[PDB]
């Protein structure tokens, strides 16, 4: 049981970037996949979360309208289509997983990827 | 939206000392509170959930306590591996909110 | 610490307590609803305080037939929950221990109807005295089942269809990895066709169907489809994967879902365990493996149990 | 009306 992420890089502001979250040992329908971002020197912040089981996608207002969260059903992998990036969106971006039945804290996190604008 | 003012942001503690972290919310969120640990550079890991229950494999010195809206994480004896930054989390409402973090130092 | 539920009537004249709202059914027994009612006597000069438990089959047609009703009088007339609530309230609190009998149906919410439990409490001077919204306090509670603690047999099943126009039949076997599946976990169908006929296997259709017996209602909740053909005088073996979930099942009006207190999102209704070897809603699931033929049918069905784990 | 939670003392 483990999560691993990648896809961060230098990005031209106004461009786009995709983060990906690979899952081993579990499934997207029995669990909820979360994104938590950590700007350098600052604390954590929830970005978005998807519960593929129900059809619910959740977002924070600090990234609403730009970031899109989705999951690849056939390969348990989550995505984050980051459109229209801006300076403060620089952070270490982690994938998070928590129980669907029933959410009891984020237990499995990957080491994530550093995204810089 | 629930603010989750957390204090103190940093504290000094020797090995075998007692450490308590207070996370105060702008509303009652039932007992829906989680605590996470983060060594510098590493991914966060859950310690306590439902504000009192301890996650599988988490050491016995980690504990949770609630008094109305003053959810608290209590570390019984600070071991050298515990030095990290700790994050409180309500998860009763969307948008989900994290605390500002509490780091520990020697 | 621990927490308990409270509720009151608009008059603010009556107060009720429960320590849980999901009461588990162990098939061999059902738990009691052990709560404490706090009274204000003076305003209760009627002097008969009643507590009531009820199992309403408020199914659509619309109608209502109360499958089970229980009554108890608290004032004028103990578990640890009772004792601690009584001690907390000091003196003027009186208990109420219903015992749901075995064989009554589980908390079920048909997708918008169903079966739900209703703790109702009030004060009066006779049972025949009219019920009025100014005085009654009500709590909708649930009675549910967790998955069994011990695994059963592997749900293997088989068939063989000696087509009259052929000398040798289409032998077939379907098996699941396990008969128990928790909510959110994947199903694994092992299709092991061994064909010896002149007919060609065109179309393998795999589906998980809900059998809601309400005292039979059938609907496919998970569906897989593949062109994994099997050639004449050839064998085949594939492990298909499926998982039932609610996202694509919203539009299916009527599907049984886990009982809900007010309107919260709940998973597809966990299978009901029958007593040993029944009114209300009985629900079970089976995996159906169907193979089209051409030279146009065969099928075998697999009972499996879809139920939650016991909480930690 | 509504349902609240309270301690057990």
């Amino acid at each position: 049981v483990q999560l691993v992420e990648s896809g961060g890089g230098l990005v031209q502001p106004g461009g786009s970037l995709r983060l990906s979250c690979a899952a081993s040992g579990f499934n997207v329908y029995s669990s909820s996949i979360h994104w938590v971002r950590q700007a350098p020197g600052k604390g954590l912040e929830w970005v978005a979360s998807i519960s593929s089981y129900y059809g619910y996608t959740y977002y924070a207002d600090s990234v609403k309208g730009r970031f899109t969260i989705s999951a690849d059903t056939s390969k348990n992998t989550a995505y984050l289509q980051m459109n229209s990036l801006r300076a403060e969106d620089t952070a270490v971006y982690y994938c998070a997983r928590s129980r669907q039945f029933w959410y009891s804290g984020l237990d499995y996190w990957g080491q994530g990827t550093l995204v810089t604008v | 939206d629930i603010q989750m003012t957390q204090s103190p942001s940093s504290l000094s503690a020797s090995v075998g000392d007692r450490v308590t972290i207070t996370c105060r919310a702008s509303q009652s969120v039932s007992s829906a509170v989680a605590w996470y640990q983060q060594k510098p550079g590493k991914a966060p890991k859950l310690l306590i959930y439902s504000a009192s229950s301890l996650y599988s494999g988490v050491p016995s010195r980690f504990s949770g306590s609630r008094s109305g809206t003053d959810f608290t994480l209590t570390i019984s004896s600070l071991q050298p591996e515990d030095f990290a930054t700790y994050y409180c989390q309500q998860y009763k409402y969307v948008p989900v909110t994290f605390g500002q973090g509490t780091k520990v130092e020697i | 610490g621990t927490r308990v539920f409270k509720k009151a009537s608009p008059n603010g004249k009556l107060t009720v307590y429960l320590g849980k709202r999901d009461f588990v059914d162990h098939i061999d027994l059902v738990e009691p609803v052990d709560g404490v009612v706090l009274v204000d006597p003076e305003y209760l000069k009627e002097r008969r305080v009643y507590v009531t438990l009820t199992c309403a089959f408020r199914y659509g047609r619309t109608f209502r037939k109360d499958l089970f009703v229980a009554n108890v009088q608290s004032f004028p007339p103990l578990t640890r929950l009772q004792e601690r609530l009584i001690k907390k309230l000091g003196e003027h609190a009186y208990p109420f221990t219903f015992e749901i009998p075995p064989n009554l149906p589980c908390s079920v919410t048909l997708q918008p109807c169903g079966v739900d439990y209703e703790v109702k409490a009030f004060c009066a001077e006779n049972l025949e005295e009219k019920i009025h919204k100014r005085n009654s306090v009500r709590l909708v509670i649930r009675k549910v089942q967790y998955a069994p603690e011990r695994p059963g047999p592997q749900p293997t099943a088989e068939t063989t269809r000696q087509f009259l126009m052929s000398d040798k039949p289409l032998h077939l076997e379907a098996s699941l990895d396990k008969e128990i599946y928790y909510h959110g976990e994947p199903i694994s169908v092992n299709v092991h066709v061994t064909n010896n006929t002149n007919k060609t296997v065109k179309k393998i259709k795999i589906s998980v169907r809900q059998y809601a017996d309400i005292c039979q209602y059938k609907c496919p909740v998970a569906m897989e489809e593949a062109d994994d053909t099997v050639a004449p005088s050839s064998t085949f073996c594939k492990v298909y994967t499926l998982t039932p979930f609610l996202a694509n099942n919203r539009e299916k009006r009527g599907l049984a879902l886990d009982g809900k207190l007010k309107h919260e999102d709940t998973n597809l209704a966990s299978s009901t365990l029958l007593r040993e070897g029944i009114l209300g809603i009985i629900v079970s699931y089976k995996v159906k493996v169907k193979l089209v033929v051409s030279r146009s049918d065969v099928a075998v069905e697999l009972p499996f149990t879809l139920m939650h784990p016991k909480p930690k | 009306e509504n349902t609240v939670s309270t301690s057990l003392g």
